[PDB]
RNA sequence: ACCUCGAUGUUGGAUCAGGACAUCCCGAUGGUGCAGCCGCUAUUAAAGGUUCGUUUGUUCAACGAUUAAAGUCCUACGUGAUCUGAGUUCAGACCGGAGUAAUCCAGGUCGGUUUCUAUCUACUUUCAAAUUCCUCCCUGUACGAAAGGACAAGAGAAAUAAGGCCUACUUCACAAAGCGCCUUCCCCCGUAAAUGAUAUCAUCUCAACUUAGUAUUAUACCCACACCCACCCAAGAACAGGGUU
RNA sequence: UCUCUUACUUUUAACCAGUGAAAUUGACCUGCCCGUGAAGAGGCGGGCAUAACACAGCAAGACGAGAAGACCCUAUGGAGCU
RNA sequence: ACUGAACUCCUCACACCCAAUUGGACCAAUCUAUCACCCUAUAGAAGAACUAAUGUUAGUAUAAGUAACAUGAAAACAUUCU
RNA sequence: GUAAAUUUAACUGUUAGUCCAAAGAGGAACAGCUCUUUGGACACUAGGAAAAAACCUUGUAGAGAGAGUAAAAAAUUUAACA
RNA sequence: GCUACCUAAGAACAGCUAAAAGAGCACACCCGUCUAUGUAGCAAAAUAGUGGGAAGAUUUAUAGGUAGAGGCGACAAACCUA
């Protein structure tokens, strides 16, 4: 019974039913550690430069 | 409480010939009014393309009959006769399980008196007689048809490659020799009621018998397929297929014959007709009966070896 | 055993302690004999204490029959219908008495398993709980993944 | 299996079967009404059938006269056969032994037929008629059978 | 092989009481349109039937007694008679059997 | 000597086999004292298969003829309410030996009753996607010094297994069968290689990554809610099912 | 006999009617896998499974039924024989 | 930090959780003496208490409506037939 | 610090024991193996270690819809080279 | 009154080959080799088939005799009322 009142979809479509009948969506449990190019240059800026490397270098 | 009944029970001695006489005639109507598909509002025909399958049909099963090819070989051949085969309904693509199209088709004419009322409902409304089997094929969009077209033998054309689905002759409740082959046990060496029996069942340690264990049971009346049957000859005025082989069930059995599914035969349908074969758009009537490249016709020179 | 046995709920007769208190116990039958060793707490009891117990409570109507018995009893009614048979058949006079200010303490209701010894009938004061109480609410009431 | 398989195993084997029918045809032929289980008398039925066109083929016809001497026991209905049952269905062609199932046997309870070759002085046998044609329905379709006339 | 336990008398009805075992109600039974004795359809009915059965008793006592002995069989047609009806012209060459009665109304 | 002596029946064999891989064959790789054909050894792989006989009760063993091979093991040394009873091991008997004798021998031999009507659990078509050998061409080529002698690609023939069928043949005969005929479709992973850092070379990568590399997001079956006395049936123990225009 | 089994008949069988036993039975609302445990679990632990209820089969388990093991040992228990 | 015993505390009460064995307080039925007189008391006594002995007898189940067991055919019930 | 001990009188029952820690002996520095000694537990309650005799926590009896606790949950990941 | 042996007085043994016969084939009759069924069975030892004998050391009816520390035994520890 208690697995009868769970519904699962595996991407964003609901049915609109059921969307007419959430209520109070709860959060999310991981914090999404938010990869490099989503970063907001101020941030950047904000950030300091540990180390400063030589200037005859390749990478 | 309400007795049971049937149709002629309260009929008169002269209505029960009269009512016979007019449903067969209305009957026969109905299977006449259908015969020109093309002229009614046919579906519009598509092209054949590579990835697309078209409809199969509901025959027969006549009998098996000797057949021999032009390097002196024989080969047994059953004849499936196509007696009153008509598309009935056509689910959409979403309407069903959105993987395939599916077209139902209907097989030989049965008696309106012991149908279903609301099998009676739905071929009233299609305007065609009851059919005794009703068999669905998955087909592409473009291979669909008009629903009450009626369909023909020379759909297959010979030099094809057919499956055949039948419901096998049923054996009843078979012991287990007869059922899966095993062998008995001695019969003169000293054996104690014990000469059919199937022995040990399971071993000691599990304590059970395993799900899938062969035991005495009901045999033979399931539905099997026969794969990849070669088609040998058509014959147009009564409609009948020469296919290759045996086919399962006992004759006078309706069979289901499709094109074969086999990955040796995925596309050869560029030369059969693609929305099924219409016999009233040909403008050229095809022949009694269209022979295989390979088959010795009735009519030969009595080929001789050199 | 429980599942065994019937149950009821904690509760009063008429509201008894909310105005005045009233005696429950309404009668006291008593069938003691003349002769026979099996009365002798009975006739003691009667003898000596009956008077009192009448005089201390007089809610309470008390009868003697004093009639031929293997067996004294004691029959206790109370106001609301229910009635109670003691047997008092070889009894000292302490054990009497203090089965009759027992039964003079208890109401008529049935003596089973109690179920939840509390009845309160405003267990709440703030408002009962339900899934809304301590939830936030919307701009506009809106739903989650809504548009308007 | 027994698929495609007539003539049901009846007595003690293929000769107790067959005598077994013999002495319901001879009976049979003998009374004109017969009363027995109902497998027996279907199996006897489909026997007398061949045995009134045996006795068509002719008194004089040898292969006639040995199969009537075989199936009848009692050598007194031969000359019946061959000249009163055999000469009263000359016009009809296959159409006798009428057989209707009667309600069951007392101790068995056993399914009961009876058996009878038409003409038949005996009094008639409770036959099931048919609806009478003034009934509401059957009046309804004769109707409609005399509108289609009309429209024809 | 022998039972383990004894069955329970709850296991026995459930057995025993479900609807495989029971009786099944037939709806074949009908009014006899002649003699109204609660026929049942596709069965003759057994009242007219032993009717029947009692008059060609009768018959046949009649035909044993004009005939003698064993194997007679007489090479002409029969015909049944009763009280007054005097012989058709048709029927001449026919074998003759007027037991007495009233010719009852259902053989004519 | 822990369960069982108010009973857990034993060796071999028959029948049916479930499973492990520590693989006998079929698949894919590394090394080789691997030129080629045969081999040896190691990694991975348990879907499939793994013969018939003479002697012996044999499991083993020897031998004969084959095969691609004639695997090891567990399953109450699987399986006697399915079977057998040839040994073992009761009562009869003989021989060799022991004993005064009765009697005895982890000596041999002739003979010697195998019960059970299934209450419970379990189970009784999982509807399907086969494997192997051989022949021909390649080729008498790749390879040597000579004998010898391959792969891969292609074509064709079978055998077995599974599933059906009766037109021939055969047992038979309004049927059922085999000795007859018809059909049978995807991989699997261990390594072999590009670019390239940690460690500006190089490095197949429990580095990020690119290939051989994934058959599957498989397709075939089957999927019509209530005419039903009754009759027939290629349907069936009963029930159910198909037909009755 | 077997490779290698098949067809039919009778009995049996299954259904209908009549009559009508016996062994057996602690109670049972009586599942599978792994583990555990008087050391081989339907009933215990962890998982999995799971509307109810007849009929026909089968014999893997219920250390299945029957016979207070005959084999072995013990008893200051017997008896036959020398 | 929390959870977690029949350990300990808390309100009230306390003789009220070991086999064999041993000590003790009561006690059902019955009969007898004397009471009592809708079923009791004080004493004396004894064939004095049964969820178990493959216990004895009787009843009734389970297996089970199961295994199993019957009557050659037609008819006029004279008779005839296989 | 504690409250038991000896003697006298009258008797039964127990005298076919297991595992764990420790010192040993035999065996294989095998055994859920056999034999001694010291102690514990079990053959009595409850909680824990998965179910669990013998390991750990815990004991003396009742009711409570109060409380504080006891024992009580396993962590580990690894080879370049001048 | 079964059975072992005996006593008295009886009975039976077709047909064929007859070598003459405790000879051969073979009925009745006596027995019980092997197989299958049965195993609470028809039966507390049977049925079907197949077998050994069947003019003799044969089979068999009747009455009588020998009895348990015994009888009887062409010794199987056989039989002496399942
Ligand atoms: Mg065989
Ligand atoms: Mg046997
Ligand atoms: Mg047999
Ligand atoms: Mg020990
Ligand atoms: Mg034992
Ligand atoms: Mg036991
Ligand atoms: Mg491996
Ligand atoms: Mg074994
Ligand atoms: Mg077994
Ligand atoms: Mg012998
Ligand atoms: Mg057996
Ligand atoms: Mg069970
Ligand atoms: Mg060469
Ligand atoms: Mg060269
Ligand atoms: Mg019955
Ligand atoms: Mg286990
Ligand atoms: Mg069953
Ligand atoms: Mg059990
Ligand atoms: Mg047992
Ligand atoms: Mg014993
Ligand atoms: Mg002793
Ligand atoms: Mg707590
Ligand atoms: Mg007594
Ligand atoms: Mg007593
Ligand atoms: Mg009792
Ligand atoms: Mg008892
Ligand atoms: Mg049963
Ligand atoms: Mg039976
Ligand atoms: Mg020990
Ligand atoms: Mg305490
Ligand atoms: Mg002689
Ligand atoms: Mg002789
Ligand atoms: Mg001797
Ligand atoms: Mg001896
Ligand atoms: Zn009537």
């Amino acid at each position: 019974t208690m697995m009868e009142r769970l519904h699962l979809f595996p991407d964003e479509y609901i049915p609109e039913d059921i969307l007419k009948n959430l209520v109070e969506e709860l959060p999310q449990p991981r914090k999404i550690p938010k990869r490099l190019d989503e970063y907001t240059q101020e941030e950047i800026d904000a950030f300091p430069r540990l180390w400063t490397p030589p200037e005859d270098y390749r990478l | 409480g309400k007795s049971g009944t049937w149709w002629d029970e309260h009929l008169s001695e002269e209505n029960v010939p009269f009512i016979k006489q007019l449903v067969s005639d209305e009957d026969k109507a109905q299977l006449a009014s259908k015969l020109c598909p093309l002229k009614d509002e046919p579906w519009p025909i598509h092209p054949w393309e590579p990835g697309s399958f078209r409809v199969g049909l509901i025959a027969l099963k006549l009998g098996m009959m000797p057949l021999w090819t032009k390097d002196g070989q024989k080969h047994v051949v059953t004849l499936l006769q196509v007696q009153d085969c008509h598309v009935l309904k056509y689910t959409s693509k979403e309407n069903c399980n959105g993987k395939m199209a599916t077209l139902s088709v209907g097989g030989k004419t049965v008696s309106r008196f012991r149908k279903a009322t609301s099998i009676l409902e739905f071929y009233r409304e299609l305007g065609l007689p009851p059919k005794q089997t009703v068999k669905i094929f998955n087909i592409t969009d473009n291979a669909a048809i008009k629903p009450g077209t009626p369909l023909y033998a020379a759909h297959f054309r010979p030099g094809q490659y057919v499956d055949v689905t039948a419901k096998t002759i049923g054996k009843g409740f078979q012991g287990v020799m007869k059922r899966w082959g095993f062998k008995g046990q001695p019969a003169t060496h000293g054996q104690t009621k014990t000469h059919r029996r199937p022995g040990a069942v399971a071993t000691g340690d599990i304590g059970r018998v395993w799900p899938g264990t062969k035991m005495p049971g009901k045999m033979g009346n399931i539905y099997r397929t026969e794969y990849g049957l070669k088609v040998w000859r058509i014959n147009t005025k009564h409609n009948i297929i020469y296919v290759n082989g045996s086919v399962p069930g006992h004759k006078n059995c309706l069979v289901k014959v499709k094109d074969s599914k086999l990955p040796a035969y995925k596309d050869l349908g560029k030369n059969l007709p693609f929305p099924t074969y219409f016999p009233d758009g040909d403008e050229e009537e095809l022949p009694e009966d269209l022979y295989d490249e390979n088959v010795c016709q009735p009519g030969a020179p009595s080929i001789t070896f050199a | 055993t429980a599942r065994g046995t019937p149950s009821r709920f904690l509760a009063s007769v008429l509201h008894n302690g909310l105005g005045r208190y009233v005696q429950q116990l309404q009668r006291l039958s008593f069938s003691v004999s003349r002769d026979g060793a099996s009365s002798r707490g009975a006739r003691e009891f009667v003898e000596r204490e009956v008077i009192d117990f009448a005089r201390r409570n007089p809610g309470v109507v008390i009868y003697v029959n004093s009639r031929p018995c293997c067996v004294p009893r004691v029959v206790a009614e109370y106001l609301n219908g229910a009635v109670r048979e003691e047997s008092i058949h070889c009894k000292s006079v302490e054990e009497i008495s203090t089965l009759v200010q027992k039964l003079a303490d208890q109401s008529g209701l049935d003596v089973i398993r109690i179920r939840k010894p509390f009845h309160t009938d405003n267990p709440s004061i703030q408002g009962q709980w339900h899934p809304f109480t301590n939830k936030p609410t919307t701009f506009r009431g809106l739903r989650p993944r809504e548009v308007q | 299996i027994s698929h495609g398989r007539v003539f049901r195993r009846m007595g003690l084997g293929p000769e107790s079967r067959i005598h077994l029918l013999r002495n319901l045809l001879t009976g049979l032929v003998r009374h004109e009404r017969i009363e027995a289980p109902w497998a027996r008398v279907d199996e006897m039925r489909g026997y007398a059938e061949k045995l009134i066109d045996y006795g068509k083929l002719g008194d004089t016809n040898e292969r006639a006269m040995r199969m009537a001497d075989f199936w009848l026991t009692e050598k007194d209905l031969i000359p019946k056969l061959f000249q009163v049952l055999a000469p009263r269905y000359k016009d009809q062609t296959g159409g006798y032994t009428r057989m209707l199932q009667i309600p069951n046997r007392s101790l068995d309870r056993a399914k009961m037929a009876v058996i009878e070759y038409k003409g038949n002085c005996l009094p008639p046998l409770p036959l099931p008629r048919r609806d009478s044609h003034l009934t509401l329905l059957n009046q309804l379709l004769q109707g409609l059978r005399q509108d289609l006339r009309q429209s024809q | 092989a022998a039972p383990k336990n004894r069955r329970t008398i709850e296991v026995n009805r459930c057995r025993r009481r479900n609807p495989q075992k029971l009786i099944k109600v037939k709806n074949n039974i009908d009014v006899c349109p002649e003699c109204g004795h609660l026929k049942q359809k596709h069965v003759l009915c057994a009242y007219c039937y032993e009717k029947v059965c009692k008059e060609t008793a009768e018959i046949r006592r009649q035909i044993g007694k004009q005939e003698g002995g064993p194997f007679k069989a007489p090479t002409i047609e029969t015909v049944v008679l009763y009280t007054g009806e005097t012989p058709s012209e048709q029927d001449q060459g026919k074998r003759i059997i007027e037991r007495d009665r009233k010719r009852p109304s259902w053989f004519t």
